[PDB]
C-alpha cells in the first residue's frame, strides 16, 4: 500500500485499484531505447498492475525480492519511474512520487 | 483415455502425499481460491479425449469472485482484469465477436483446457501456492496432453509458459506463442498475434472442427 498510494495518487493528479500479477520476461516489458540492464537480462519478474473499470494502468516489478521497475503504461507507451539490476539504481523519478530508495529497502 | 488415468500416472510417480495434506491444513485453516471442489474445473469441463487446445496461465487469481478453476476465466457477475480485457480485444480483431461474459466455460466445453501451471492461491497473497508441488503437477499434464494426444494446438502468452515447450512434441502438435496478453507486454506483439484464428486454421488442416471462441 506504501507504494502503491503513491504512484497511484500522482498519475490521478497529473478512486481506488485492484492488484492483477504477472510473471512475465524482463524482455516482454517495452524498453524501447534502452538496453536491459546486463545483470537482469533473461529474468522472469513478478509485476503488480494496478486497475479498476473506469478505465491507463500503474506497476511495481520485483526479482529476488527487490523492487526493480516502478512504471504506468499509456497503450504502447510505458514509462518507468524507476529501474533498478538488484545492485544498483540506473533510473529514477521517485521525487515525483515524493517517494525516497529507502521507502523501496524497507517494504 | 481419461483424466483418471493421466492423473493415476503422475500421482504414483511422484508423492503429492505431503501436498494433499499442506492443503487440507490451507483450506480448513487459511481462505484459498479456487473451491477445494473447482480445484480441477478445467479438466472437468474439457475432458481428456475433447483437448483440441491448450491455454496457459500461472497463477489463479487471488480475489474474491474470480477463480473457479480456468485460466483467465473469474465468475459470471465478476469484472474484468486486464490481461482478460486484452485476450478479449485481440480476439475482437482476430475473429470479429465482443465477448461480454468473463466467463471462459463454453471455451472448456469447446475443447480449450485451461490450464493455469498453480491450482490453489490465499486470499490476497499473489504467489502464496509456488513451488508445493502443483508445478510438476502441471508439466505431468502438458507432457501427458503432447504424449497420449495426436494434433492439439498449445497457446503460450509470456515466457513462463514458453519454458514449457520442451514438454510439447512439436513434430507431433502446434504451438502459437507470443508475449503475455499483460498491458506491460501486451504491445510488444500480442496484439495482432491473431491466436484464435491461427489455433482454427491449424485444427482445420488436421480435419478437426474449429473452436467457436463466441457466445
Amino acid at each position: 500500500k506504501q507504494i502503491k498510494a503513491h504512484l497511484t495518487r500522482y498519475l490521478e493528479e497529473i478512486q481506488e485499484y485492484l492488484t492483477e500479477f504477472v510473471q512475465l520476461g524482463i524482455e516482454e516489458l517495452a524498453w524501447g531505447e534502452r538496453k536491459i540492464p546486463e545483470k537482469l537480462k533473461g529474468a522472469i519478474i513478478d509485476t503488480y498492475t494496478f486497475y479498476d473499470h473506469s478505465l491507463i494502468y500503474s506497476f511495481i516489478g520485483t526479482y529476488q525480492g527487490k523492487i526493480i521497475l516502478v512504471g504506468y503504461t499509456n497503450g504502447e507507451y510505458e514509462h518507468f519511474f524507476y529501474i533498478n539490476d538488484t545492485v544498483k539504481t540506473l533510473h529514477s523519478e521517485l521525487h515525483l512520487l515524493n517517494l525516497t530508495e529507502e521507502d523501496l529497502e524497507f517494504v | 483415455m481419461e483424466w483418471s488415468q493421466i492423473f493415476h500416472d503422475i500421482t504414483t510417480k511422484h508423492d503429492f502425499k505431503a501436498m494433499h495434506d499442506f492443503l487440507e491444513k490451507e483450506y480448513s485453516t487459511a481462505i484459498v481460491y479456487p473451491d477445494r471442489e473447482n480445484i480441477y474445473q478445467a479438466f472437468d469441463l474439457t475432458p481428456f479425449e475433447n483437448i483440441k487446445v491448450v491455454i496457459l496461465g500461472q497463477d489463479p487469481y487471488h480475489g474474491p469472485n474470480q477463480a473457479h478453476g480456468l485460466a483467465f476465466s473469474v465468475q459470471p457477475n465478476a469484472k474484468f482484469p486486464p490481461s482478460l480485457r486484452n485476450m478479449y480485444k485481440e480476439l475482437a480483431d482476430d475473429i470479429g465477436c465482443v465477448r461480454q461474459t468473463p466467463h471462459l466455460q463454453d471455451w472448456a466445453r469447446e475443447g480449450v483446457l485451461l490450464l493455469n501451471t498453480v491450482l490453489t492461491v490465499r486470499q490476497g497473497e499473489a504467489n502464496s501456492h509456488r513451488d508445493i508441488g502443483w508445478e510438476t503437477f502441471t508439466d505431468e499434464i502438458i507432457k501427458a496432453v503432447s504424449d497420449y494426444k495426436e494434433h492439439v494446438v498449445f497457446i503460450l502468452w509470456g515466457k513462463p509458459a514458453q519454458q514449457k515447450i520442451k514438454l510439447i512434441d512439436t513434430s507431433k502438435h502446434c504451438i502459437i506463442k507470443s508475449v503475455h496478453p499483460s498491458p506491460l507486454s501486451a504491445y510488444r506483439g500480442f496484439f495482432g498475434s491473431k491466436p484464435y484464428s491461427k489455433a482454427n486454421t491449424y485444427l482445420e488442416s488436421v480435419g478437426k472442427s474449429p473452436i467457436n471462441w463466441c457466445e
